[PDB]
RNA sequence: GAUAACUGGCUUGUAGCAGGCAAGCGAUCAUAGCGACUCUGCUUUUUGAUUCUUCGAUGUCGUCUCUUCUGAUCAUCGUA
RNA sequence: AUUGUAUAACUAGUGGGCACAUGAUUGUAAGAAUGAUGUGCAAAAAGGGAUGAACCUUAUGAAACAUUAAAUAUUCUAAAUAGUAGAUAUUAUACCAUAAAUAUGAUGAAUACAUGUAUUAUUGUAUAAAAUGGAAGAAGAUUACUACUUUUAUGAGAUGUUUCUAA
């Protein structure tokens, strides 16, 4: 975070692999184990999100559950930009909807945060309302959007319109060039 | 919203064009025009006998302006090479109309329109003139170097010489444009 | 509730507030436009009101008529020129440049500038040199756009008025050229001009004066308000 | 430590420039403004007429002499903007307003003196590019400014014309 | 000057520009990927940078080779240098 | 003023002024001009419902004189 | 969890109440009338909502120094015009000081079909009329408006550290 003003390479959301089961009893010792991956900020926030998902597909109350083990997954980044396509379900005022987007980033932790920036304008909802199904790396000839297909072509050159001042002072004399 | 947009305009050899920063100057045989292009947020480069206009990262409301400013500057090239000519012929019913020209084609005077006593005056715009035509005996031709001065003046006569307060589907008296050709 | 019937208001709001004027000879606020093609001529005069009679005249329309009209008479002796000013155009507006007077000034203007003991103050003062006036007329010719002259009247030729203070005024000069206007006005120092030079017959004028006085008045004579009924108290 | 500063007001936003000056006065400096008829007001020309037309409606109904005054000149209009930032009623604000002076165009005294600009208020570096705007003195012609033509001529001509050592080191040591 | 792979960049302010970086890849119209001198990869918008006039070729290089192309006076010594220009204006 | 007759305040049943949809009239043609059965509003200009302020006092109806303000414009001005 | 618990004797004031949150009965409706559970004002300080009996932080002797809460950081006014993007309409308030049925536009949004026709989500304008000269608190703002994240700082008899007074 030297040049930028916010951390865009390591966002607050991370990736956690979770697993849990039921507490043993007399009628049923050694019950079934489950596993998943949820994206959150700590393991405590990821514990609360995962236990609610287990309430809906099965009748397992979270008061009877026990957390087995949760570890974090990091990726050895090289630095090449890749293509990603995210499918998700978001909650709005009228009901639930499901959509699909395509992005371009360095890693799937970073490509998730580019979705939250776009969703702040087009959808206008809190970040806890989007449920992410899967993130996958897209190869060529699966790109369904012209925006990714325009930037994927090699040897790009385009200039920049200059509009930023190079001095953090109150006043300068007239004819000093802010280049 | 595409990345790069581009337009090209081919100039002739007799029309000379030179440009300073965001301002154009056209000099040819049949007159002179100057054009100000500083208001638009675009790039202007003069190549070998052609004008190139480029524009990066525009939206849909900005793409449509690239064609319009092209066709506006395209008209000013041919206008200095060839002047314009607009022929307007007056139609009448039971009354007659007289055309009077004063101070070398700057003032057009219209009399006896539907038998009214007060005559009408019309001034001409910048860089334009009016002449009579003795051959076709019922029309005049507005000839000028520049197009928007000519096309504005012909519209001024048509709107000001219509009849109001009466049924316009029956009376049918006015001045109407016949053809729009160049001077040569 | 609303007013029952409609009626216009009494009096004019263009003249509110009503106060007495500060002087007996008011200045002129506006002067007509100048054209550089026409000749050099003055624009004003100073007179004294005398009386009122009537004349008759004819008008044809064919047969003639007899119309009876009432006229008024203004007695005007000559006026003398004794100074030249100049104004320039700035960003704020008009600003004065200089003022050049003639050499010998009449004692009538000395009575106007210095009220009592005018013999004491005028004897002590002294005039400008040659070199001071040659700088001022040069700086008038280079910077000015509006040139006006100074004119004083001659009330001592009418002994009925019992007046020896003479009224002064400023009169614009509308003429051809700015440099030509100053050279015309320097020639006319201490020389008079009559009323016949400026106005001819059939030329509409403007008149500037002060009305008669009537003192502390009521409401009816001031504005035009309808009286009350007879039955009313107070 | 208190400085005297001459400011060129051109190519500046009108409201944002008056914000930074009002803090610069409340620390006890002296400042002068030149060319106040060339400040910028954002938005279309059509809204900016509708805003000023609502300001010309407020007048006292009982006695209109003791009412809100409407100044026309671009110097005296710019002073009304800076007065809204300053507590002009108490003794603290009465002193800071005695160090302020604005002018129309460029007068004769300041041809050789330098000028400064504010980089937090210039239009190229404040806002997004490509929106409509208008000048200040362009607006006040329609409300009755008598002289906008002579100031343009005199300032532009001003803005056109400006566009034995080794022995002494050995001896003194 | 343009945006391309290998363009040298610097911070925007005229002070505090001591460290440089090289663009690795292009994300969008306003986002770029850099390589620092330490070796971490940072994602940063265009509006924090200024461009320099030098282009390198990085089509085939490894990680460490791009890091290759990236790369006190006291009060008494400031008494002499003031003295030297002091006499040059006195003459 | 723990409690009415008058002014003020919250409300709009009643009063006044507009809207949406279109069965039909208009010689055939829903919308030149009108519009049934139903549905949604605004204003404080009638009349009600309540009793927050005044009972050691705020002078009632109508008329006469005079000033100013609102648009939901009767003429006068410009368009369709 | 509580070092006390239990029992007697004598005596005053009060018996016109109101408000917020949750849920009800009558009434077209009301700052209307009448009940149910909890907490307040009455009888309660300081800080914030521009201003306000009841809203939000919060327990109490006289002072000094550091840390926060509620709320804010262009200027009045102590405290970074510290970031991504959209809005053209003189846009912008938790209680709180109003807006509807209805008709149509726009996105490098999504799905179905043949560059365009259908729906869905987000969003703009019309509908929108009053009595002295006007209220986002004001000047003014289009990067001082709206939506979503991370840091820094300012800021209460609150909470910590030291001195002193009360059975
Ligand atoms: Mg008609
Ligand atoms: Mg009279
Ligand atoms: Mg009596
Ligand atoms: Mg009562
Ligand atoms: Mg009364
Ligand atoms: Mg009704
Ligand atoms: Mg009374
Ligand atoms: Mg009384
Ligand atoms: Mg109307
Ligand atoms: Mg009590
Ligand atoms: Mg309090
Ligand atoms: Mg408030
Ligand atoms: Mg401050
Ligand atoms: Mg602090
Ligand atoms: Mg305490
Ligand atoms: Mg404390």
């Amino acid at each position: 975070m030297d040049f930028a003003k916010r951390n865009y390479t390591v966002p607050p959301f991370k990736e956690y692999k979770l697993s849990a089961c039921l507490t043993p009893t007399s009628k049923n010792p050694q019950p079934q184990i489950y596993e998943s991956t949820i994206y959150a900020q700590n393991h405590v926030f990821a514990r609360s999100k995962f236990f609610k998902l287990l309430n809906d597909k099965y009748k397992l109350k979270p008061s009877k559950l026990v957390l087995l083990g949760a570890e974090e997954i990091k990726e050895q980044v090289t630095g090449e930009v890749k293509n990603y396509g995210i499918s998700f379900v978001f909650r709005c005022k009228k009901g639930l909807q499901n959509s699909y987007r395509e992005f371009r980033a360095i890693s799937r932790v970073s490509a998730l945060d580019f979705l939250f920036r776009e969703a702040a304008i087009r959808i206008r909802c809190k970040r806890n309302d989007i449920f992410v199904i899967d993130i996958k790396e897209l190869e060529d000839e699966e790109i369904k959007t012209g925006k990714v297909a325009e930037f994927n072509q090699p040897d790009l050159k385009f200039p920049v319109f200059g509009k930023y001042a190079n001095t953090r002072d109150l006043y300068v004399p007239v004819n000093t060039n802010l280049s | 919203t595409r990345i790069l947009t581009e337009r090209k305009i081919s100039i002739p050899g007799e029309c000379q064009v030179d440009l300073t920063k965001k301002c154009f100057t056209f000099t040819g045989p049949k007159g002179k025009l100057v054009h100000d292009c500083s208001k638009y947020l675009m790039y202007f480069t003069v190549e070998d006998s052609e004008i190139v206009i480029r524009l990066w990262h525009a939206k849909r409301k900005q793409i449509a302006l690239a064609t319009t400013v092209t066709s506006l500057l395209r008209n000013s090239i041919t206008a200095v090479t060839k002047g314009f000519s607009y022929v307007m012929k007056a139609v009448h019913k039971h009354f007659s109309i007289n055309f009077e020209i004063k101070e070398n084609g700057k003032v057009l005077l219209i009399k006896n329109f539907m038998g009214e006593k007060a005559p009408r005056e019309f001034r001409m715009k910048g860089q334009a003139v009016v002449k009579m035509l003795p051959e076709r005996k019922g029309c005049i031709s507005i000839e000028g170097p520049s197009l928007p001065d000519v096309s504005q003046t012909a519209g001024d006569i048509t709107n000001a010489c219509r009849a109001k307060k009466l049924d316009a589907r029956l009376f049918l008296d006015g001045i109407y444009v016949v053809e729009k050709t160049t001077m040569v | 509730s609303c007013r029952k019937f409609n009626a216009p208001r009494h009096g004019s709001l263009a003249f509110c507030p009503r106060k007495r004027s500060k002087t007996i000879r008011p200045p002129i606020r506006a002067f007509p436009k100048d054209d550089p093609s026409s000749k050099i001529h003055l624009t004003g005069f100073i007179g004294y009101k005398a009386g009122m009679t009537h004349v008759v005249r004819t008008k044809t329309v064919q047969s003639l008529k007899e119309i009876l009209d009432a006229v008024t008479i203004v007695e005007t002796p000559a006026n003398v020129i004794y100074g030249v000013t100049g104004y320039e155009q700035t960003g704020r507006g008009l600003k004065r440049v200089a003022t050049v007077f003639s050499n010998h000034i009449d004692q009538g203007v000395l009575r106007r500038r210095y009220g009592l003991k005018w013999e004491e103050i005028s004897g002590k003062l002294s005039g400008l040199s040659i070199e001071d006036t040659e700088t001022k007329i040069s700086e008038i010719k280079k910077r000015s756009c509006v040139i006006r002259v100074l004119v004083h009247s001659q009330p001592s030729k009418i002994p009925v008025l019992n007046l020896k203070k003479s009224h002064t005024a400023e009169i614009q000069v509308n003429g051809g050229s700015i440099e030509e206007k100053v050279d015309w006005a320097l020639e006319h120092f201490e020389k008079e001009f009559n009323v016949q030079d400026i106005f001819g017959v059939d030329e509409n004028l403007d008149v500037i004066g002060v009305t008669k006085g009537k003192g502390f008045t009521g409401v009816i004579k001031r504005f035009g308000v309808t009286k009350q009924p007879r039955k009313s108290r107070k | 430590m208190h400085k005297h500063i001459v400011v060129d007001a051109s190519n500046h936003v009108a409201g944002k420039l008056a914000s930074k000056i009002a803090k610069f006065l409340l620390e006890g400096h002296k400042v002068t403004v030149l060319c106040t008829e060339r400040s910028i007001l954002t938005g279309p020309l059509d809204r900016s007429i509708l805003k000023f037309k609502s300001f010309m409606n407020k007048r006292c109904r009982v006695n209109p002499r003791k009412g809100p005054f409407h100044h026309v000149l671009p110097s005296m209009r710019f002073k009304r903007i800076i007065r809204g930032m300053i507590p002009y009623k108490f003794h603290k604000g009465k002193e800071a307003l005695k160090n302020l002076e604005c002018h129309e165009g460029i007068p004769s005294e300041f041809i050789n003196s330098e000028r400064v600009m504010f980089p937090e208020c210039l239009l190229k570096y404040c806002n997004k590019p490509g929106k409509k705007y208008c000048l200040l003195g362009e607006l006040l012609v329609k409300f009755g400014w008598k002289h906008s033509k002579i100031v343009k001529e005199l300032t532009d001509s001003i803005l056109e014309k400006e566009k034995e050592l080794e022995k002494r080191l050995l001896s003194l040591k | 000057k343009f945006i391309e792979l290998g363009r040298l960049v610097a911070p925007i302010i005229k002070k505090e520009r001591n460290i440089k970086a090289i663009i690795i890849g292009i994300i969008d119209s306003t986002f770029v990927v850099l390589k620092k001198s330490n070796g971490e990869n940072e994602v940063c918008p265009v509006s924090s940078l200024i461009l320099l006039d030098e282009v390198y070729d990085i089509k085939n290089l490894s990680s460490e080779e791009i890091v290759k192309l990236i790369e006190a006076s006291n009060d008494f010594e400031r008494f002499k240098n003031k003295l030297r220009e002091e006499v040059k204006k006195n003459i």
